[PDB]
């Protein structure tokens, strides 16, 4: 599934997924090209967290549905 | 001009809709230091503990994520003996658009899931990442201590 | 042996031929294998201390060497004895033991032994009893540094071969101490400072001919010296000044060259300056805890009774090694401040830096004629090449030695001419930063400038204000790097505020006493407006919380103090909120006291749009915790501790309203801030100040009364109206300030509506946007002009019933 | 990149480091420089006290830093 | 022949050479020994950095001579 992804500073991507993938199935082809963390898979989407541990058939996202990696700067 | 009406449109809103297994106000006619107080998540052994909140609002509060601590003493790694809370919304994650409604939202839902890789107490993290027995018990144990 | 040492005045004769009989018979090194190691073996065994005390011996010991070393063809040849040399695996607290030249550097009055001898007998000694223990041995101190001078010159021009050896010598034993600048050294592992103190001295005599004070022998010294790998210093873990390893690396490997005394000996003299003394120094200072932290162990034991055999002996006997060991350290306490009290050694150690201070601008002058011309004054790429490749030890060995020794009233930097050669060095560093991007370095540059800046006790100006108003490189700079290091220091943090006390010391000093700078400043004000801007509002955004960290810890005091009125780490911690607090009531006398000064002459530039909305929120706040309740009920035991003298600090406070009492936007500001105005608040502090008699003046008073009644009657106008504008639409609120758009822009990413103003102190912070996290610009915005129309519109229909 | 480490007796010493070096890594280095064991060094970033199992890949990346050195001791009283 | 090697640290040591050696087969004898690896090792004869492809003779070193080893600086 065609889905998109946005960084900071204007850079996105183009991967694939399924409906009844997961939520670091999604971060599974993330660090398959910049090679990042699934503890730093941080998505904003619309003002809330999309949560890592969930799958991908709870977060609504459609075909081409546009997300947003910012990298975590976790820790106190 | 900058601060006062955006703190007392918040707190006139949970005026009108008060949070339900939370309250917040202000302590007395200082609109710059409220408290908070909250009851623990029934999935949790912080059930049964009541929980007050020592509030600052900066003077750039708007535009600038507030001092917040509690007050009960506490069993939970992200939060230390001062009641600094080591929560990712309360540093540079804030935006401006968030109500402290929504806030202490957060605080419950750190209390209900209890990320353990910010640890604000080393020991804890430990107990958590080896033992629920020993975790479990010691947080309802201190809620007998201190939050009755 | 024993009675030629016994009776060294005798044999000087009869033994003098006898090496006499060798030179000629070219079998002189033999029975040179044979004397000095059995002049080794017999002050180590059959003197159990061969030391300062013994007045018969060691004398004749230093005559032995001056029978020997005069001879031009020994003096050639003298570094080739057996033991002459250290081992590679040689303990650092066994130079002094088992070398040739190991005891006799170690004559000095700074051992424990003597200080027993000459502190121990009588503890509580007066001032002037004080002086007359050590002129009797200071004087006998330069009878031993003067001597061995003697010697060791004679071996440097003895051959070409012997004063490579001392520099051999030497640099074995550096490089085995560098753990005496640590925290908690291992002082029974590294060389005693009675070593390192006396060598230190030899290579600071032996710079006096080329370190004169017309600097034409000034290019003896190879600048060039670094490019090329060092033979002898171990430049390996010293940290360079701006630059890192692997440039560095490159830089001897760039550029790919001989070897030169003159440059060998004077660099080695900084790091016998810095891990020398430089260690030294700090050895002292602690002793002030050191004796502080044993009279409590020994007064807790003092009450115990002793009963029990076996632990009655024990309790009994351990105080007794521990009364020797008070005695022990309150001796070298004593001894080591007249060892720095003795100025006639002092003085040419100061000269040393001054004219180490001579060579370091020449080498950042690109032409390299400082000495003669004066210099013209991303940071490590344009940095000039020698100077960034540097190690730091010759810039915190002097600084470290500069801030210790001014503590003293006896300070050879005092009246000192030769002075100033360094204030252009410490300038020229704070003034481009290129130099060093070290700013822990750099504070304690700054922190010295203010110890050379402090007015003494009878109010004279500092033994550095000669200096700040007659040297030509200081005074066109000196101010503009001070205003722009009090910005850097940005980069929990609770040192950033120390080097910013250590600034406003010597902002407050300069304004006084110096006019030039004062015409410099407002010049400043008036043609270098953008910089000076980011001065006034730095200074003035760390107030904002500097009274309310002062309000924290010191009732953190009493809540440790009155838990100690019912373990040691809370105590620990006790100076942590003592000093912090001390800091917190220290700066922000010192940031209140310069708004005084410069409200009082450039008025002008505090009335600006982006100050004036700031300074008067920093105000009111800082105002009703002084005369409110909470430094009132905080009543702190002896405030003069801190200085929290909040009586003091409010008449600065009330002075800066009525410094700025003639501009009409700061009386419209201060009405406008709500969250502490108050018409009481100063009619609070007529009363507060009616207690201090005398601090302030009734028409001071009449002054302020008649700003508070002008701010009243604008506040009254301006909720005037706040009143005929009551139920509001919710369109014509401002979603992040719940207030009318004055300007309202539209966010292009998520189509909100924002005034210009709201966004602007946004992007001041981040430029993302709030609403949905896109990136955000201040270029990106669109301005709504159909929407102030209707708020042109709707703002008259309200003035239709007004 | 290089870090700067300060203790509590106003001592500043650098420290180059490498972000994947371990904090038990730049414990062995300052150990060599200060006669400490690690055991005894504590180390706090931001008012959080690192952890042994991690580093210098783990806590808010820049170059120029500054930790502070809080000496725990073996021993109390 | 045999040479003498001065460290640093001040560590002496001998070695068995000849004249048309190279300095990296010297260097190895150093890390025969020592263990010091070649690109760690920089060596100096008559104040001069030397070159791994040359021979001694080439750099005019008599025997018995002193050579001096700085260790590279290596990094954290």
């Amino acid at each position: 599934m065609q889905i998109f992804v946005k960084t900071l500073t204007g850079k996105t991507i183009t991967l694939e997924v399924e409906p009844s993938d997961t939520i670091e199935n999604v971060k599974a082809k993330i660090q398959d090209k910049e090679g990042i963390p699934p503890d730093q898979q941080r998505l904003i989407f619309a003002g809330k967290q999309l949560e890592d541990g969930r799958t991908l058939s709870d977060y609504n996202i459609q075909k081409e549905s546009t997300l947003h990696l910012v990298l975590r700067l976790r820790g106190g | 001009m900058s601060s006062s009406k955006r703190i007392a449109k918040e707190l006139s809103d949970l005026e009108r809709d008060p949070p339900t297994s939370s309250s917040a106000g202000p302590v007395g006619d200082d609109l710059y230091h409220w408290q908070a107080s909250i009851m623990g998540p029934a999935d949790s052994p912080y059930a049964g503990g009541v929980f007050f909140l020592s509030i600052h609002f900066p003077t750039d509060y708007p535009f600038k994520p507030p001092k917040i601590s509690f007050t009960t003493k506490i069993y939970h790694p992200n939060i230390n003996a001062n009641g600094n809370i080591c929560l990712d919304i309360l540093k540079d994650q804030w935006s401006p658009a968030l109500t402290l409604s929504k806030v202490l939202l957060s605080i419950s839902s750190l209390l209900t899931d209890a990320n353990p890789d910010d640890p604000l107490v080393p020991e804890i993290a430990h107990i958590y990442k080896t033992d629920r027995p020993k975790y479990e018990a010691t947080a309802r144990e201190w809620t007998k201590k201190y939050a009755v | 042996i024993t009675g030629i040492v016994s009776n060294v005045n005798s044999y000087t004769d009869f033994l003098s031929q006898i090496i006499q009989r060798a030179i000629l018979e070219g079998t002189a090194l033999d029975l040179l294998n044979a004397v000095f190691p059995t002049l080794l073996e017999y002050c180590n065994k059959h003197v159990s201390h061969f030391d300062l005390n013994e007045s018969v011996i060691y004398n004749n010991v230093l005559t032995i060497f001056e029978l020997f070393v005069t001879f031009k063809p020994i003096a050639e040849i003298f570094t080739k004895i057996d033991g002459f040399f250290a081992d590679y695996s040689c303990k650092p607290q066994d130079f002094e033991r088992k070398t040739i030249l190991g005891p006799i550097l170690s004559l000095s009055p700074i051992e424990a032994a003597v200080a027993i001898r000459n502190y121990g007998d009588n503890l509580l000694r007066s001032k002037q009893q004080t002086a007359m223990i050590h002129e009797s041995l200071q004087a006998e101190h330069k009878v031993v540094i003067d001597r061995l001078f003697f010697i060791v010159d004679k071996l440097v021009r003895g051959s070409l071969n012997s004063r490579t050896d001392m520099i051999s010598y030497f640099a074995h034993i550096a490089n085995k101490n560098h753990l005496r600048r640590a925290d908690h050294p291992p002082f029974k592992e590294l060389s005693s400072n009675g070593f390192m103190s006396n060598i230190t001295l030899l290579l600071v005599r032996f710079s006096q001919p080329f370190l004169d004070i017309s600097y034409k022998k000034i290019d003896k010294i190879d600048a060039n010296y670094f490019n090329n790998p060092s033979l002898f210093i171990d430049l390996s873990g010293e940290t360079r000044l701006n630059s890192d390893f692997k440039e560095a690396d490159a830089f001897y490997d760039k550029n790919r060259s001989k070897p030169n005394f003159i440059s060998d000996c004077f660099f080695l003299t900084l790091t016998y300056l810095h891990y020398g003394l430089g260690g030294t120094l700090s050895f002292e200072e602690k002793m002030g805890s050191e004796i502080k932290a044993l009279k409590e162990e020994i007064e807790k034991v003092k009450k115990i009774a002793a009963n029990h055999d076996v632990f009655a002996r024990f309790i009994t006997a351990q105080l007794s090694k521990m009364e020797k060991a008070l005695k022990t350290t309150e001796s070298l306490r004593f001894a080591l401040q007249g060892f720095f009290a003795h100025r006639s050694l002092q003085l040419e150690v100061f000269d040393f830096i001054c004219g180490a201070s001579t060579f370091l601008i020449r080498v950042v002058d690109p032409e390299h004629e400082f000495p003669f011309k004066q210099i013209k004054l991303f940071l490590r790429a344009h940095a000039p090449v020698p100077f960034k490749y540097y190690p730091e030890f010759v810039v915190e060995g002097p600084v470290n030695y500069s801030l210790y020794i001014s503590k003293y009233q006896t300070s050879p930097i005092f009246r000192n001419p030769r002075l100033g050669s360094f204030v252009e060095f410490t300038t020229m560093v704070l003034r481009c930063p290129e130099l060093v991007s070290n700013p822990h370095l750099k504070g304690k540059l700054v922190q010295l400038l203010s110890v050379g800046a402090m007015p003494l006790t009878d109010n004279s100006p500092g033994f550095m204000m000669d200096i700040f108003e007659h040297d030509e490189l200081v005074n066109k700079n000196l101010l503009y790097a001070l205003l722009d290091f009090y910005v850097i220091v940005e980069k929990q943090f609770y040192d950033k505020f120390n080097s910013r006390y250590s600034i406003s010391i010597i902002l407050e000093e300069l304004y006084y006493k110096i006019p030039s700078y004062k015409n410099q400043l407002i010049w400043q004000s008036q043609n270098n407006a953008d910089f000076f801007v980011r001065f006034v509002a730095r200074m003035l955004n760390d107030l904002t919380f500097l009274l309310d960290e002062g309000l924290s810890n010191l009732a953190e005091v009493h809540n440790i103090q009155n838990e100690l009125d019912n373990d040691k780490e809370l105590q620990t911690r006790l100076a942590s909120a003592s000093r912090q607090a001390k800091s917190s009531c220290g700066l922000a006398d010192k940031s209140m006291k310069l708004f005084e000064i410069y409200s009082k002459d450039i008025p002008a530039a505090f009335v600006t749009p982006e100050i004036v909305y700031r300074l008067a929120s920093m105000l009111n706040y800082n105002l009703e915790s002084l005369v409110g309740p909470k430094c009132g009920e905080l009543k702190v035991k002896d405030p003069q501790s801190y200085s929290f003298n909040p009586k003091d600090l409010l008449k600065a406070l009330t002075t800066v309203y009525i410094n700025l009492s003639e501009q009409s936007e700061f009386i419209s500001a201060v009405a406008k801030d709500e969250r502490s105005f108050n018409r009481n608040l100063f009619v609070r502090a007529v009363d507060i100040l009616g207690r201090k008699t005398g601090l302030a003046s009734p028409e001071f008073i009449e002054k302020l009364l008649n700003f508070a009644n002008k701010a009243e009657e604008q506040r009254k106008a301006d909720e005037e109206e706040d009143l005929e504008y009551g139920d509001v639409p919710d369109e014509f609120l401002d979603p992040l300030m719940y207030t009318i758009m004055k300007d309202p822009v539209i966010l292009p990413a998520s189509k909100m509506n924002i005034d210009r103003s709201t966004i602007k102190a946004h992007l001041l912070s981040d430029s993302t946007d709030p609403f949905n996290r896109m990136p955000l610009k201040l270029e990106d915005v669109t301005p709504n002009e159909e929407l102030r129309q209707k708020i042109l519109c709707f703002k008259k229909q309200k003035k239709e019933e007004a």
